[PDB]
């Protein structure tokens, strides 16, 4: 339910 | 300043070692020391600063969410006393202190010296992100102002990114991804979040043909995050 | 003592919250505060103390192993300067300080007040474990003495466990598992490690018929760790 | 290659 913010590969 | 006696290059080298060891608190302290040397940061050094603090604050946010959920269930319930609130407040104050530290590095003096679009957009995105993490825990007189500070930093970064960077640039993509999360989660603007994610994805799609194989991989990885949010939200 | 003003029960409650939040440093500081109240610990409280410190020192040991491996490869190689050694030494000194803190709680005064076999064996096993973690990083004049201190604590715990506990007791099993790791990794005694693991497994097997379903599950889980080591070592 | 010491389920 929480969305994706930018994160490392 | 704890790291004042260590050479800049040694702080950078130790931040890379701390990353390999998954010692993110140490990594962030090394990178704070490097910023405080007063010189501008290179691309790779900006990435080390961001990885360090995002991992420290990410662990804090995950712990705050566990504690906040227990506190809310306690408020539905046998009264356990003040401990759940006290400990959630402890973790919250720690998190706020880490966000204030990062914001302070950006204001003294990383943003004002950042003239190239890649550095200035990177730092303004970080400024939006750390005000967003402040907004996630904010409840008092300044909550609207914290949200506006995030919005204003993201908006300045968007304006520069649209004028100076291609639509596939990874920093431009990550900025748009995070501003779209801000709209959805913080500003109560899910339609703005969805519109921004869709327009960003489509404009990047149309520019992939200009890229090398390695740049294509970088851009498509972030595009997939935009699509994952669109799938969650629609 | 940082936690001196907090109630014992509030420190225990906060250690449980910190566990749920995966805040193991905080968990260990709460449990240190609880021990320093001076009362004996219950079974559940001993488990919270051990989980807290094993997770803190486990992260330190994992980081030390990454750094030690980089330092050894650097010593095979272009000279990177003193930073890898310095940072490995930093992590090592931190780890030693955490081990010294736990050993100090056991010596002041948990072991001397522990009269029941379950508590006394639990604490002596911890004493063996934290001297074992000291031995993993030890290189100087006291290395043999650190190894002997681990051996002596494990041996006293074994002697009590064999006289006072059934061969399936989970603390007796975990103690034998860890003493067998001590023999293999620290004391250069792989045959002693293998013999201890086999005899412990077989004597537990023979006593499973006395157990309830839940006690059977507890004992067989640890027996599987003994068998995993035997498979690795033979 | 590293062996298992006691750990939580
Ligand atoms: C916020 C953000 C977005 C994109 C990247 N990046 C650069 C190259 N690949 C991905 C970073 Cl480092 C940070
Ligand atoms: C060292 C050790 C061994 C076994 C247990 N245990 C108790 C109940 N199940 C497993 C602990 Cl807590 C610690
Ligand atoms: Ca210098
Ligand atoms: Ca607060
Ligand atoms: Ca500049
Ligand atoms: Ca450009
Ligand atoms: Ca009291
Ligand atoms: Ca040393
Ligand atoms: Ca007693
Ligand atoms: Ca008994
Ligand atoms: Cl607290
Ligand atoms: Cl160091």
């Amino acid at each position: 339910r929480r969305p994706s913010s930018w994160r490392q590969e | 300043g704890a790291m004042g006696s260590m050479e800049r290059a040694s702080l950078i080298q130790k931040a890379k070692l701390a990353e390999q060891a998954e010692r993110y608190e140490d990594m962030a302290a090394f990178m704070k020391g490097a910023v405080e040397k007063g010189e501008e940061l290179s691309c790779e050094e900006r990435n080390l600063l961001s990885v360090a603090y995002k991992n420290v604050v990410g662990g804090q946010r995950a712990a705050w969410r566990v504690l906040s959920s227990i506190e809310q269930k306690s408020n539905e319930s046998e009264e356990k006393g003040p401990e759940v609130r006290e400990y959630r407040e402890k973790v919250e104050t720690e998190l706020q202190g880490v966000c204030d530290t990062v914001l302070g590095l950006l204001d003294s003096h990383l943003i004002k010296e950042a003239g190239d679009a890649e550095s200035r957009v990177f730092y303004l995105k970080m400024k939006g992100d750390y005000y967003r993490y402040l907004a996630e825990v904010a409840t008092g007189d300044d909550k609207k102002r914290i949200i506006d500070s995030a919005r204003s930093a993201y908006q300045e970064a968007m304006d520069i990114s649209k004028k100076e960077m291609p639509p596939t640039n990874p920093i431009r993509l990550g900025l748009a991804l995070n501003f779209s999360v801000f709209h959805y989660e913080i500003a109560n603007s899910p339609e703005e979040a969805i519109s921004l994610a869709k327009t960003t994805f489509d404009e990047a799609m149309a520019d992939l043909h200009t890229l090398s194989e390695d740049s294509y991989k970088d851009s498509t990885l972030i595009m997939q995050l935009l699509r994952d949010n669109l799938t969650l939200w629609t």
